[PDB]
RNA sequence: GGCUAAUCCCCCAUGUGGACCCGCCCCUUGGGGUGUGUCCAAAGGGCUUUGCCCGCUUCCGGAUGGGCCCGCGUCCCAUCAGCUAGUUGGUGGGGUAAUGGCCCACCAAGGCGACGACGGGUAGCCGGUCUGAGAGGAUGGCCGGCCACAGGGGCACUGAGACACGGGCCCCACUCCUACGGGAGGCAGCAGUUAGGAAUCUUCCGCAAUGGGCGCAAGCCUGACGGAGCGACGCCGCUUGGAGGAAGAAGCCCUUCGGGGUGUAAACUCCUGAACCCGGGACGAAACCCCCGACGAGGGGACUGACGGUACCGGGGUAAUAGCGCCGGCCAACUCCGUGCCAGCAGCCGCGGUAAUACGGAGGGCGCGAGCGUUACCCGGAUUCACUGGGCGUAAAGGGCGUGUAGGCGGCCUGGGGCGUCCCAUGUGAAAGACCACGGCUCAACCGUGGGGGAGCGUGGGAUACGCUCAGGCUAGACG
RNA sequence: GCCUGGAAAGU
RNA sequence: UUUU
């Protein structure tokens, strides 16, 4: 069974990005969508859309990269470097606004799901309401 | 009893000038003036590339070896600076300068720091009026540092304070050579001093 | 104010009393994971009213006996073994795991 | 040695006795009060239940029985009296009870 | 380990074993002597070191080592243990305090003096 | 019987009390109910005796007898003056 | 055996009131009100004695202190896995201030345990304290809170309160008196002794201050406390001198026998002047009391300091303690001689068998300084028990394999509940400590004043994304 | 004493 | 044989 989808989705991404793929499907789930939504907004991905495969709902996720470098290994820089799951099943992690983290001394983001909704840290800090950390990303 | 002994020598061990004797350490005799090689037999022989530590240690001494203070006292001051606001390394200096014994020298009532220190344990100095015989005393900003209305008429003092006539004094300081008066204006900010030292090492030295 | 707990009625034998299993739940002090954990309270039921396997509210109360400081506030939900079962079985798991072993 | 305030002990026993006294009195009566109701002698049972009552409150006055201790005694007694007195009878002199 | 496992067993701490059962843990232990044998070094060392067997106050019979050039330790003298291993002689984990009781500190010792307990020589 | 007394807090040859409300049976410097002032026997500072009264008046309003010294200071701040 | 007073004990009265039984009403475990019945009070003393004072009696309430109960939290071993008969619950009863197998008679056959019962080990708990970047680890000494003990054990009396450190009774162990029958004891109060040990102080001064008991007060008691004394045991301040002074005495050391070193160090010149002496000399202490006003408010006056002839102020005034560790690398500081796997060093790696910067001595040099080294113990470094923050093909580490119990984990959609989770308000989180600012002692250590923070926990209200639960639905997992 | 770098043995 |  799919132990933890989210972990799974972030992984699917973590993976495809490394091989430098263009798109990358993922089993559809509101929440999963809600996450992506932020990724898109924060500018980590060329966005994404709903699709169908075998007849079941997936989420084409269009990946984003840098520009060809020079010299050895002309592989682009990953728009998305780091990107890990935090609160996994059997080890849920919860923070109260006062506890939300400084993802990458500023340059990163942290996706919290809150009673107000899924949202970036600063977003949270803004509405002032912590919740469940979901994934240091940067 | 802070050190006490072959001094114009530490000038030598540090390979630079600290001016411990005030005068003389100015004429053609501070030894560094022809004989800059440190003390001991192995003084003139070729030097060996020093260890990062080596340096660290040498620097702390140099600076602490100037104000002639105990590693103990010295340490507590730095530890105090660490604990405070502002570029710690600097602040340390501030505290260091506020040592009255220093100030009485900064205002040249005495030839050097040593001699200055003595004019204090002997009550010749004052702050806001009341007498004070504590070198370690820390002059606040706005205190007047004069001489003993009684002790004023001293050779050593007249001699020194007189030779201070028309002499320029530190910017964070000022004085009136007339009545032996003086005054602490502001904590000399890093730039104000010309200490031959990279105190940013004294910082490093106290870590390891 | 007087504490209040909820749980099922795992034991009935005692006359005028009921064992009330009360599952607590929380975050591990050091490792995080919310470990579930529990405790059995003997509620004082004066009319042998409540039956086995009924969720109830338990109220903190002035002593009825040694090992008995609670009265049954009210009935939350009626009937529902399973919970009792899980309980009865665990009591069974204990079987002989000492010289021979439990059973399965 | 000699810590002159041994007097307290000295005093202590002197009291112990005055106390022990008052109680024993209350008990023997209390018991008595019962056998009378127990059997059935109402007017008589009451009469004593009464003395008993007094004897008690009396004790309550000093550092003897004191407090609700007095009170318990009373209730516990006026209790059964009225009880065993239930198997016929009826407050013949309605001593201390009411109805 | 999984957290769940960590929750079930946690982490075993670590009982650090002593290395000087002078017992009572105290700084020093008083003793008396027995032997005053000599001992052969091990590994790549050769010599003869002043060793001593000692019946302690802690009801122990450990072997203590004697430092310094020469000594005066009898065979019924009250020495003082201070514990200190000795690479060369496996088995000797404690040193003596040359300078107390019947230790009569080393004689004619100029340098390291406080160690070897010897009062300061006068310069007439 | 609760009282209003003084509690030692200075150092050697250095005193400093606290005008405090406690229960007679406590140590002198032990746990009290409420601090309600402090007294400096040597007026080392331009201020050697604060007290407050709305409070003092309170404990007085209920038991809490005060040490004679307590009262002395305690009064010097007009805890009683009702002209 | 006899006499006798009282605020000692008792009976009768008055009953604001209050206690108890029965009934009733409001409340809701035994709270509040009410009716009949019953039951229950008291102490007197003083003077400025015809009114004031200290005091007594009964009831309601305030304040302070305390008992009992419950949720959560609190070390090691599973080479401790089953434990239990007052044991678990019931009814009646005893008992207490009061709930309760607290104790009893009877009836029931329960109660606890792997979420670790039971057994063994070890241990007062906490505020805090040391360490740490933090998370943590270690610790619980001084000071403050609670607990427990008073030669060992058991018991209760008297009291508002005790099962009572300087009260009582018995059994025990030990010491002393003993006319041998029977008795007297109990420093874990201050000080002091002896033993044990590596190790731990004066048979001190005083009640003046703070606090406490009794007393109307005067006052008495107060080894509590306030001070002194001995110990560098710790922390902080200070002295052993300042300025000058040869291209450089001597002695010691090294040498390419030119010289180089100790060294501006000394000698010596001049200045200041710790010690030590002489005079003055303290705050801490103004209340209780007394007089005026009424013994209130307010005012006046008097008495009273152990530390002390001390601190501090002025005068005079002498150049007047320096020691300890290390110098192969880690680690800052090198040369001669002695010695030859010896004597020895040593934290680790290691040095010594004839040129040793590692042994010992001297010169010199580094470090620190009335201190410096050593031993021991704790945290650190050590992501070396890894939650933050680790691993398991060959380095230590995958169970010989499966089946499956408990447990952990659990796909997509909608709605409800709101346990988890998050937000607001409020209560709590004593003082001291810690942190910041300011202030008092000449500085500091020390102290004072004020401020800010604080996890967790309770109450009220809210949010519903995620987790949980209930209810419906789906087919991509699984199964047929 | 001899030899070995120096030892142990051997001489 | 042992040791640099
Ligand atoms: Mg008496
Ligand atoms: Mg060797
Ligand atoms: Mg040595
Ligand atoms: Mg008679
Ligand atoms: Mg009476
Ligand atoms: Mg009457
Ligand atoms: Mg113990
Ligand atoms: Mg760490
Ligand atoms: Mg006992
Ligand atoms: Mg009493
Ligand atoms: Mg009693
Ligand atoms: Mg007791
Ligand atoms: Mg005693
Ligand atoms: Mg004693
Ligand atoms: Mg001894
Ligand atoms: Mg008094
Ligand atoms: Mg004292
Ligand atoms: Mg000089
Ligand atoms: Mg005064
Ligand atoms: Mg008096
Ligand atoms: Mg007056
Ligand atoms: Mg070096
Ligand atoms: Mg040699
Ligand atoms: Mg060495
Ligand atoms: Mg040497
Ligand atoms: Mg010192
Ligand atoms: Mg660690
Ligand atoms: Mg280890
Ligand atoms: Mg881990
Ligand atoms: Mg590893
Ligand atoms: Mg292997
Ligand atoms: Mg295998
Ligand atoms: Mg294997
Ligand atoms: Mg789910
Ligand atoms: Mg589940
Ligand atoms: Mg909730
Ligand atoms: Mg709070
Ligand atoms: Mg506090
Ligand atoms: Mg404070
Ligand atoms: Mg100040
Ligand atoms: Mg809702
Ligand atoms: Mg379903
Ligand atoms: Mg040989
Ligand atoms: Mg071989
Ligand atoms: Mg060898
Ligand atoms: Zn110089």
């Amino acid at each position: 069974m799919l132990t933890d989808p989210i972990a799974d989705m972030l992984t699917r991404i973590r993976n495809a990005t490394r091989v430098y793929k263009e798109s990358t499907d993922v089993p559809a789930s509101r929440f999963k969508e809600e996450i992506l939504r932020i990724l898109a907004r924060e500018g980590f991905i060329k966005g994404y859309e709903r699709v169908d495969v075998d007849g079941k709902p997936y989420l084409r996720v269009y990946l984003k990269y840098g520009p060809r470098r020079q010299g050895p290994d002309p592989r682009p820089e990953q728009v998305i470097h780091h990107i890990r799951r935090i609160s996994k099943p059997g080890r849920r992690v919860y923070v109260g606004v006062k506890e939300i983290p400084r993802v990458r001394r500023g340059l990163g983001i942290a996706i919290l799901s809150t009673s107000k909704g899924v949202l970036t840290d600063r977003e949270a800090r803004k509405l002032g309401v912590g919740g469940e950390l979901i994934c240091e990303v940067w | 009893g802070r050190y006490i002994g072959p001094v114009c020598r530490l000038c030598r061990r540090e390979g630079v000038k600290l001016y411990l004797k005030g005068e003389r350490c100015y004429s053609p005799k501070c030894a560094m003036e022809r004989r800059p090689y440190p003390p001991g037999q192995h003084g003139q022989k070729r030097a060996r590339r020093p260890s990062d530590y080596a340096v660290r240690l040498r620097e702390k001494q140099k600076l602490r070896r100037i104000y002639g203070i105990s590693e103990r006292q010295f340490r507590n001051l730095f530890e105090e600076a660490s604990k405070k606001k502002g570029v710690t390394g600097s602040v340390f200096l501030g505290l260091l300068e506020s040592r009255l014994d220093n100030v009485v020298y900064r205002l040249g009532f005495a030839v050097s720091r040593r001699q200055a220190r003595q004019l204090v344990r002997h009550g010749h100095i004052t702050v806001n009026g009341r007498r004070v015989d504590l070198p370690s005393y820390r002059v606040r900003p706005g205190d007047e540092i004069a001489v003993a209305e009684k002790s004023r008429n001293l050779e050593l003092i007249r001699q020194n304070l007189e030779a201070m006539k028309g002499r320029k004094v530190g910017p964070w300081l000022s004085l009136d050579v007339e009545g032996m008066k003086g005054k602490f204006l502001r904590l000399p900010d890093r730039e104000d001093l010309a200490l031959p030292v990279n105190e940013q090492l004294v910082i490093e030295f106290y870590s390891r | 104010p007087k504490k209040v707990l909820t749980g099922v009625v795992v034991s009935d034998k005692m006359q005028k009393t009921v064992t009330v299993l009360v599952e607590r739940q929380f975050p591990h002090p050091l490792y995080g994971k919310v470990i579930k954990r529990s405790k059995k309270y003997l509620a004082h039921d004066p009319e042998e009213k409540y039956k086995l396997g009924d969720v109830v509210e338990i109220i903190e109360s002035r002593p009825i006996s040694k090992r008995k400081r609670f009265r049954v506030l009210r009935l939350v939900e009626s009937g529902r073994m399973d919970l009792v079962e899980k309980y009865l079985i665990r009591r069974q798991n204990y079987q002989s795991l000492s010289k021979r072993g439990g059973k399965a | 040695r000699n810590l002159s305030a041994l007097k307290r002990h000295r005093q202590s026993l002197k009291r112990r006795l005055r106390n022990k006294a008052k109680k024993s009195a209350i008990k023997t009566l209390s018991k008595k009060a019962i056998q009378l109701a127990q059997e059935g002698k109402a007017e008589e049972a009451l009469k004593i239940m009464r003395k008993a009552e007094s004897l008690i409150d009396k004790a309550a006055k000093g550092s003897t029985l004191h407090k609700n201790a007095a009170a318990r005694r009373k209730s516990r007694l006026m209790r059964k009296v009225r009880q065993l007195l239930e198997a016929a009878g009826a407050p013949l002199i309605g001593g201390g009870l009411s109805a | 380990p999984t957290i769940n496992q960590l929750v079930r067993k946690g982490r075993e701490k670590v009982r650090k074993k002593s290395k000087v059962p002078a017992l009572k843990g105290a700084p020093f232990r008083r003793g008396v002597c027995t032997v005053v044998r000599t001992v052969t070094p091990k590994k790549p060392n050769s010599a003869l070191r002043k060793v001593a067997k000692v019946r302690l106050t802690s009801g122990y019979e450990v072997t203590a080592y004697i430092p310094g050039e020469g000594h005066n330790l009898q065979e019924h003298s009250v020495v003082l243990i201070r514990g200190g291993r000795v690479k060369d002689l496996p088995g000797v984990r404690y040193h003596i305090v040359r300078g107390v009781y019947d230790a009569a500190g080393v004689k004619d010792r100029k340098k390291s003096r406080s160690k070897y307990g010897t009062k300061k020589p006068k310069e007439a | 019987m609760v009282k209003i007394r003084l509690a030692r807090f200075g150092s050697k040859h250095n005193p400093h009390y606290r005008i405090v409300v406690t229960d007679a049976r406590r140590k002198r410097d032990g746990k009290y109910i409420e601090k309600i002032g402090y007294y400096d026997p040597r007026k080392t500072t331009p201020d050697w005796l604060k007290v407050d009264v709305e409070r003092a008046r309170y404990w007085l309003s209920v038991g809490a007898q005060p040490t004679d010294t307590a009262r002395r200071l305690l009064r010097q701040a007009g805890v009683f003056r009702q002209e």
